[PDB]
């Protein structure tokens, strides 16, 4: 698969 | 030729329908889900010029989590660079309207699966809504639809190195078509030679 990046987004 | 009204037959050959909104242009609004896993396929163009390229986007309310699948993983910079194409506005309009705190983690493909001559751009979208459905906690890897493909590094996509893992993962994309969408079936050849791995190539 696919490596991914997290990221906490408040709004 | 790339993929035009057909992910939205092929989605839903493979079991999408549930969870699938549509397909949009860059102006997607957003996600208003507070409930219910939900997935679209947005282009990075406007209706206006055509489209140009295929993302993926999913939405899990219970993993306050929305994912970003776009196959040659590029950096927000480098969509903005190559293809105008913003999704914080997006993003701000899904939080706002489906997390009771306005926030979500975003999680995206950091990796391409996809050869840069390749038109196959909308078919591995549906390839990842098909895990998605499927195992919507992990649905970027670790699971049997993604583990089929192996992503590499962004900066190396046009490395002669990878091309051949690039052309596998598209052989197995297509393979996975034929074994789970009559649709696919139907118009394999058609479809295989509108999307193909060097379809883009210049000469």
């Amino acid at each position: 698969g696919v490596q991914s990046l997290k990221r906490r987004r408040c709004f | 030729g790339s993929s035009e009204q057909e992910l939205k037959a092929i989605v839903k050959d493979l079991g999408c329908g549930p969870y699938f909104l549509g397909t949009y242009d860059k102006r997607f609004p957003g996600f208003v889900s507070p409930h219910k896993l939900a997935c679209a396929i947005v282009n990075t163009a406007g209706r206006e010029t055509g489209g140009v390229h295929w993302m993926a986007f999913a939405w899990n309310p219970r993993s306050k989590t929305c994912y970003l699948f776009e196959p040659f993983g590029f950096s927000d910079q480098r969509l903005k660079q190559v293809y105008q194409f913003e999704y914080e506005s997006l993003l701000r309009r899904s939080a706002i309207a489906s997390s009771p705190d306005r926030c979500i983690t975003l999680e995206k493909s950091t990796q391409s699966v996809q050869g840069p001559n390749s038109a196959a751009c909308g078919l591995f979208c549906c390839m990842f809504l098909h895990a998605f459905a499927n195992w919507p906690q992990t649905p970027m890897d670790h699971n049997p639809t993604m583990n089929l493909i192996t992503g590499v590094p962004n900066s190396m996509l046009n490395s002669p190195q990878v091309q051949p893992t690039l052309r596998r993962n598209q052989e197995q994309l297509y393979s996975f078509l034929e074994r789970h969408s009559p649709y696919f079936r139907s118009h394999s050849a058609q479809i295989r030679s509108a999307t193909s791995f060097c379809h883009l190539k210049n000469m």
